[PDB]
RNA sequence: GUUCGCGAAGUAACCCUUCGUGGACAUUUGGUCAAUUUGAAACAAUACAGAGAUGAUCAGCAGUUCCCCUGCAUAAGGAUGAACCGUUUUACAAAGAGAUUUA
């Protein structure tokens, strides 16, 4: 919807959340489509959240074993860094997805005890509190920014853009003070006219 | 609200599109809701909007801490035992569907079929019957007005011979040491030293 | 000031006649529909269990400087609309007085925020400069295509029949109709005549007229209805050759008829704007002709 | 009364019969938001109506007589209403009654209950002004309307004539051979405003015509609301009767400063 | 008439302020009275010094 | 509806049809008020005018066949 | 519909059924919003041009504006984002000479 709101018509969002264009776009159709962090971190999440719970569809259509169930969530959260691409948008997430790296060392070499190399393990109970603690801190994050952006969308942009003085520009906003100091004190002196 | 093409939509598809902000929060209580390994299927208490925009999942997960380990306990000995005597373990593809295929609607597939059985250990019955009857349960105890206040569930008390049987089932993953002289220097203490 | 706003602007006759009415104030609700700027709209209902919400469509400060209410629009006093308001000032002041309104964005919002009254607003919420004007109404009411080839169509129209009783037709041909008199006007002064009122439910009548060519023709269904036009007009004007014409009876205005006795249809009385100017140029002769 | 209170408002179309809610393809990709087509050249985008008013057949009893509703349906002037006797709406031509009960609502918005704007539209089509009490349709595109069916000049006319009788009371019609346009004149605002709706994008075919099995495939007629009329023969009947108009409103208006003293 | 105003409950997802966007206005300037600029009267003279 | 690909086209026996000839109509037409506008300059150049000039000669030509048809 | 009374009929023997009649219980939803053309998104394509300080080639950073666009943004980018590159007469006097007037 909102895709479609902004006219972006050709960027097709599929239903595995993967944004795509459906054609080569002009220079300026891909200055309008550029969208920024809190629409691809918000299509993360739910890339995240369709393939956790496309699992359980395969679990409950048969297609799946409850082993493979258990198996499957304990692979999405162990790799998300390569399964989502959350990484992009929202680079903090790589503690969370380090410590699903490392709990899975924890994890594997105490299941695997007496045991082969293979993928059945399913614990996946500490990798889910990583994301859960995750999702925790996101939420005030995403809130303020999604709201930002569909205010954005309902309203426009505010006029009264007053840019804050920085680095790039510090050589020019000192020039502007500069001038307006000498122009003051010269137009004091002058006795009239 | 599949196909919103009519005017009368107009109002609804604000209403989506303003209920962006609050999705991370709708993925928070749906990812802590989801069902454990023990479990085939689990009904949860819902928010929605009316016109469809949103839909959180309004529960909160609170287990008994002892009964919740020895849940986790078990399904680590019946992963292990499964991981030794399977011939081959077919770990599932993802993503589970293609990107094409639209998430299938639940009532014509899912909701018509037998679930399957989930990880259960066979719970000998000799050494685990204050246990067995109650173990994998959604909700362990939750109508028994003695081991806990209501269903509300809050507050649990346990007898004797029940609390003896949890230890027993949580041995892969309790804590086996009962001496403070093992964390001498490697305390937290120590770790902020 | 956002925390010091007027209260709104609202006839009586919107808020009708009960007594306490249940209101709903929306801080920026809709848009006003002048200075196209948000405002508080305020919305009710005349009783509980009506069934139409009356909004208001302006501003505050769009329904000052116009002193109108929010609701109607119409003005606080005297309760008629601004167009007519402005056009009643202009006769006793003898100079137009009009409020203009930009058609341009930045000129909506500019003329809104500035704080004076427009057009009749400075006559209207003064009661002393809006009673005198009123006394001054009062003495106003003290007062109270030569070249053109006609020659195929005049054939057609009757022009040299009567109007008696005897012939039983359908059609009629009524000419001397003005530029005025609307095409309402001569169909309900027929149906009063008859009694046949609510005509357009049974089509007891058709009429066309062309405003034109000060001509037209009106066609009954059912022939025995005729006679009963015949017979219910009174008054007649004799040619002084003969060929005594009816008179329909419009305020202040005679129609004359002919009983047609075919069916005229459209395109009789011309088939171009030029071709019939020229035929109520061809009829005013015998209409002197008639009378004189 | 008897034709009209005698009967019900019955169902012109069925709910399965009406129209698809997406338009007619003219661009690649579909638009969710605004209900249109994008990647697209261009269209005319106007189409002859399927459906028309048949006024003496549809009109009836609705369940807004009962309520005490004051605005006409919509849809039934289209000839698309698909409640029929179930409708919160009128489904009658606006009567002097009916007027009568609109007069303190007219001012700001039409017989239909939709909100009039400060100004026109640019191509002078929609709902309304509110400053204007504009009472004159420009009935415009006989040419699509027609068929391209050449029709002579009168006869273009006397169809104008026949159609918009139906829909109230009529002060007079003007057809302009030249222009290929009418302009229409009603008594009241409301029959203006219900015949604009009723007779936007129809045609004039009269199924007695060879055409009657391609009106489909036109282009539709426009009614718009008119400007004001330039001859002096009657800009000098508009000062006359805002002259009437004026008079009339200062006996209304002594009357209110005699009880007020 | 004795009119009560109340508020609406607003829908939490619909935007409130439906009115309210990122618009720009010129303001005109209510200049009722003038300000006497009261400066004083006029060593005036001045070479080509400056 | 399109008709870029196809040429003006000088050639008119190919399309049977009059009501795609309506279209085609406008096609020429179209290139008429271009043109025309392109004849009236401030610097006046004969080259252009000249060019302009010959292509004004070819068009009557075309509307002179158009009206030689009907 | 339920419940508390009251009256009548039948079965009864003061209980049940039936229908007459008082109470009590419960009491004003919803819309700023109607379903394709006529109350308003926008791209794309075609044609015509075609990137500031220049002698040529290359970085930019600002400012003014009743232009904004991307973006979470007070970051940054949009050709240094664009527009800017035109048109320009009275706060006016003081001195010194030849022609044409006036009465
Ligand atoms: O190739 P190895 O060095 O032997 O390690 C593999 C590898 O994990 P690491 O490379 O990070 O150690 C596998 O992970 P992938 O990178 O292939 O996805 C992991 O299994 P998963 O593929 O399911 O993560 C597997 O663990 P195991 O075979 O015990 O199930 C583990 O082997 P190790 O047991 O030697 O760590
Ligand atoms: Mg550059
Ligand atoms: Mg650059
Ligand atoms: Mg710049
Ligand atoms: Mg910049
Ligand atoms: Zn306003
Ligand atoms: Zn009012
Ligand atoms: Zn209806």
């Amino acid at each position: 919807l909102l895709i479609h709101r902004k006219g972006l018509t050709y960027l097709h969002l599929d239903y595995n959340f993967n944004l795509k264009p459906t054609k080569t776009l002009t220079t300026k159709e891909r200055k309008k489509s550029r969208l920024g962090n809190s629409f691809h971190l918000m299509r993360e999440l739910l890339k995240m959240m369709k393939l956790i719970v496309d699992t359980h569809v395969q679990f409950r259509l048969g297609n799946v074993d409850a082993f493979q169930l258990a198996d499957g969530i304990h692979y999405i959260l162990n790799h998300i860094g390569q399964l989502t691409g959350i990484y992009r948008y929202k680079y903090k997430v790589m503690h969370q997805i380090r410590a699903c790296k490392d709990l899975k060392h924890i994890i594997y070499y105490k299941f695997n005890k007496n045991l082969g190399k293979g993928p059945g393990c399913g614990f996946w109970q500490p990798a889910w509190r990583v994301w859960l603690n995750f999702l925790r801190g996101t939420i005030p994050l995403l809130e303020r920014y999604i709201g930002n952006l569909i205010t954005r969308q309902f309203e426009g942009r505010s006029n009264e853009i007053v840019k804050t003085t920085t680095k790039q520009r510090l050589d020019a906003y000192y020039d502007l003070e500069l001038r307006n100091s000498v122009m003051d004190d010269i137009l004091e002196m002058m006795p009239e006219s | 609200h599949s196909d919103m093409a009519s005017k009368m939509y107009n109002t609804d598809k604000k209403a989506f599109l303003g209920a962006l902000k609050y999705l991370p929060h709708a993925i928070l209580k749906l990812l802590e809701n989801m069902p454990h390994p023990w479990e085939q299927a689990k009904e949860v208490k819902v928010l929605y909007h009316t016109s469809g925009a949103i839909t959180f999942v309004n529960e909160t997960p609170r287990v008994i801490e002892p009964v919740y380990t020895a849940q986790w306990s078990a399904t680590w000995i019946a992963m292990r035992r499964e991981k030794r005597d399977r011939t081959h373990f077919k770990r599932m593809r993802f993503p589970p569907f293609d990107d094409d295929e639209p998430p299938l609607s639940y009532e014509q597939h899912i909701e018509n079929i037998e679930p399957l059985d989930p990880i259960n250990l066979p719970l000998d019955s000799q050494d685990d019957e204050y246990v067995k009857d109650w173990l994998y349960d959604s909700r362990p105890l939750e109508e028994d007005s003695k081991k806990v206040n209501g269903t509300s569930y809050k507050k649990w008390s346990f007898d004797l011979p029940e609390m003896s049987n949890l230890y027993r089932l949580s041995t892969p993953l309790r804590d086996e040491v009962t001496d403070k002289n093992y964390y001498y220097l490697f305390d937290k203490k120590s770790f902020f030293n | 000031d956002e925390i010091n706003e007027p209260p709104p602007n609202i006839c009586e006759q919107c808020l009708g006649d009960e007594a306490n009415i249940r209101m709903t104030k929306i801080p920026q609700g809709s848009e006003c529909k002048i200075c196209t700027l948000p405002f508080t709209l305020y919305h009710f209902k005349t009783s509980k269990r009506s069934n139409n919400i009356i909004k208001t469509l302006i501003c505050v400060r769009c329904a000052t400087q116009r002193n109108i209410c929010q609701c109607c629009m119409l003005d606080s006093r005297w309760h008629i609309p601004i167009q007519l308001r402005d056009h009643l000032i202009s006769l006793v002041n003898e100079e137009n007085v009009m409020t203009e309104e930009a058609k341009n964005d930045m000129m909506k919002r500019f003329l809104s925020l500035k704080n004076v009254k427009l057009g009749g607003a400075q006559i209207t919420s003064d009661p002393s400069e809006a009673d005198n004007i009123v006394d001054k109404l009062k003495n106003i009411l003290l007062r109270a295509y030569a070249s053109v080839d006609i020659s195929h169509i005049l054939k057609k129209l009757p022009l040299n029949e009567s109007f008696l009783k005897n012939p039983s037709t359908k059609s009629f041909f009524l000419y001397n109709i003005d530029a005025s008199i609307p095409e309402w006007k001569i169909t309900d002064t027929v149906s009063q005549l008859l009694g046949i009122k609510k005509w357009k439910d049974g089509n007891s009548l058709s009429l066309i007229v062309n405003h034109k060519a000060k001509c037209g023709g009106l066609r009954f269904q059912s022939s025995e209805l005729g006679e009963r036009f015949v017979s219910k007009i009174s008054e007649t004007l004799v040619t002084p050759k003969g060929l005594k014409r009816g008179v329909l009876l419009i305020d202040r205005f005679r129609i004359f008829i002919i009983p047609w006795s075919s069916g005229f249809s459209a395109a009789s009385f011309g088939t171009n704007t030029a071709e019939n100017i020229k035929l109520s140029l061809s009829l005013n002769k015998l209409i002197q002709l008639e009378l004189g | 009364m008897t034709s009209w209170r005698d009967k019900s408002a019955k169902v012109q179309v069925k709910e399965s019969e009406l129209p698809s809610s997406i338009p007619a393809q003219t661009g690649l990709t579909f638009n969710i938001w605004y209900n249109k087509w994008s990647q697209g050249f261009a269209g005319n985008t106007r189409f002859v109506s399927p459906f028309a008013l048949q006024p003496q057949l549809h009109s009836g009893k609705t369940r807004g007589d009962n309520d005490g509703q004051l605005f006409f349906c919509l849809f039934f002037a289209k000839g698309m209403c698909c409640l029929g006797p179930k409708c919160e709406y009128l489904h009658h031509i606006p009567d002097e009654e009916d007027i009568g009960k609109l007069a303190l609502r007219t001012e700001v918005l039409d017989c239909f209950g939709r909100e009039k704007f400060a100004d026109y539209r640019e191509d002078m089509g929609g709902i309304g002004s509110f400053r204007k009490k504009n009472k004159t349709l420009y009935v415009g595109g006989i040419d699509g309307a027609l068929n391209s069916k050449h029709l002579k000049p009168a006869q273009i006319e006397s169809r104008i004539r026949f159609v918009f009788s139906r829909l109230g009371d009529i002060d007079r019609i003007r057809y302009v051979e030249s222009k290929n346009c009418g302009f229409v004149k009603f008594k009241y605002q409301a029959n203006a405003e219900f015949a604009k709706e009723a007779m936007s994008n129809q045609t004039l075919l009269l199924p007695s015509d060879k055409e009657w099995d391609d009106r489909r495939e036109g282009t539709g007629l426009l009614v718009k609301w008119a400007n004001e009329d330039p001859d002096p023969a009657a800009q000098k009947r508009l000062q006359e009767e805002l002259k009437l108009e004026s008079l009339n409103m200062m006996v209304h208006l002594i009357n209110n400063n005699t009880n007020s003293a | 008439h004795h009119i009560e105003v109340v508020s609406k409950q607003m829908d939490p997802l619909l935007p409130r302020f439906v009115g309210k966007k990122a618009r720009k206005v010129v303001a005109p300037t209510e200049n009722d009275e003038v300000v006497p600029v009261l400066h004083m009267d006029g060593g005036e003279a001045d070479p080509n010094e400056w | 509806k399109d008709y870029s690909r196809y040429q003006r086209p000088r050639n008119v026996s190919k399309v049977k049809s009059i009501k795609e000839a309506n279209e085609w109509k406008r096609q020429v037409s179209k290139e008429i008020k271009q043109k025309s506008t392109r004849i009236y300059d401030p610097s006046l150049n004969e080259m252009q005018i000249a060019e302009l000039n010959d292509e004004l000669n070819n068009l009557f030509k075309e509307w002179k066949r158009w009206q030689w048809h009907i």
